[PDB]
């Protein structure tokens, strides 16, 4: 069982590493689709529903404005997440199927996950039972054991960066911020109420951050709002610090003593960076009753299916006035984006 | 409660990173 899984990490570092020193360009072009709809917008970009001209299939699209990446300082982030999700392959990481670029617009276009976002249905639902986040959180804690064995710390954990696909599974879809780094980083990156402290203090971090971050999300799932919250960010940096928190009285034991390892303010201390690694996480009992190789498998009914009509439906995402993607007769940052 | 000091906070919708 364990030889298994060292064995699986190796093959899928290989892997990994073939596709990371040989990526993929220029697989598709614009005029192969048909916009159907904005799903979300950004400040340099937006994601589409897009369906494909020949097949019929239904895709997101991602297209980014390459003046506005240069001006918000984003080319190093934009170049590395597509150099990352051209190389990933996991159940629980969103697949890319082709990527292109234009005179005024990187395209990276990606499998559909029509059940939108976590963050939508927890808000919806108010809070997820702990079988329910349990289930979520192991694909978590499995998705980040295959990203920290290829040295890449995530950094940007939270239920808007999650989607639900048709099997009610979760797809992991934006690496913007993740850094392909073994030793320790010194950015300040990520959305505040799930920084980890060694993050806010400023000191060199580690993989252990991601960690810290699974715990915000199980209690967030758990209790329907993160444990550290407040008006401005520059409070919320307080609370996450002083290395105090409640729990609602709802919480059962088993995961209070799960929250308070992995919520845990001395990085020497935490669950997920000790010697025993991510086992420390698996075998805990608030995991006891998790069979890790049929969430593996998505062999596990979910508690929870999104509604879901058709392979274009969009019911799940939010509104958006639809724009205009004007593709200029002048190529704009082309030196920037030659490796795009 | 918690959850009214939490929709006090007015962050509860869609969070953005730093
Ligand atoms: N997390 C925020 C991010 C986003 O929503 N990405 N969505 C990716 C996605 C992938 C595959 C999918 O099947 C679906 Br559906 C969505 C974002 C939002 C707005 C503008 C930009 Cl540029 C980026």
């Amino acid at each position: 069982e364990q030889e298994s899984v060292k064995e699986f990490l190796a093959k899928a570092k290989e892997e990994f590493l073939k596709k990371w020193e040989s990526p993929s360009q220029n697989t598709a072009q614009l005029d192969h689709f048909d916009r159907i709809k904005t799903l979300g917008t950004g400040s340099f970009g937006r994601v589409m529903l897009v369906k494909h001209k020949e097949t019929g299939n239904h895709y997101a699209m991602k297209i980014l404005d390459k003046q506005k990446v240069v001006k918000l300082k984003q080319i190093e982030h934009t170049l590395n997440e597509k150099r990352i999700l051209q190389a990933v392959n996991f159940p629980f990481l969103v697949k890319l199927e082709f990527s292109f670029k234009d005179n005024s617009n990187l395209y990276m276009v990606m499998e559909y996950v029509p059940g939108g976002e976590m963050f939508s249905h927890l808000r919806r639902i108010g809070r997820f039972s702990e079988p329910h986040a349990r289930f979520y959180a192991a694909q978590i804690v499995l998705t980040f054991e295959y990203l920290h064995s290829l040295d890449l710390i995530y950094r940007d954990l939270k239920p808007e960066n999650l989607l639900i696909d048709q099997q009610g599974y979760i797809q992991v879809t934006d690496f913007g911020f993740a850094k392909r780094v073994k030793g320790r980083t010194w950015t300040l990156c990520g959305t505040p109420e799930y920084l980890a402290p060694e993050i806010i203090l400023s000191k060199g971090y580690n993989k252990a951050v991601d960690w810290w971050a699974l715990g915000v999300l199980i209690y967030e799932m758990a209790a329907g709002y993160p444990p550290f919250f407040a008006d401005q960010p520059i409070q919320i940096y307080e609370k996450i610090v002083s290395g105090k928190v409640r729990f609602p009285s709802h919480f059962s034991s088993d995961l209070k003593d799960l929250l308070r390892n992995l919520l845990q303010v001395d990085l020497t201390k935490r669950f997920g960076n000790l010697k025993n690694g991510v086992n420390d996480i698996k075998n805990h009992k608030w995991f006891a009753t998790t069979d890790w190789i049929a969430i593996y498998q998505r062999k596990v009914e979910a508690p929870f299916i999104p509604k879901f009509k058709g392979p274009g439906d969009t019911s799940n995402f939010d509104d958006y006035e639809e724009e205009e993607i004007r593709v200029s007769i002048n190529e704009k940052c082309g030196k920037e984006f030659t490796e795009f | 409660t918690t959850y009214a000091d939490f929709i006090a906070s007015g962050r509860t919708g869609r969070r953005n990173a730093i």
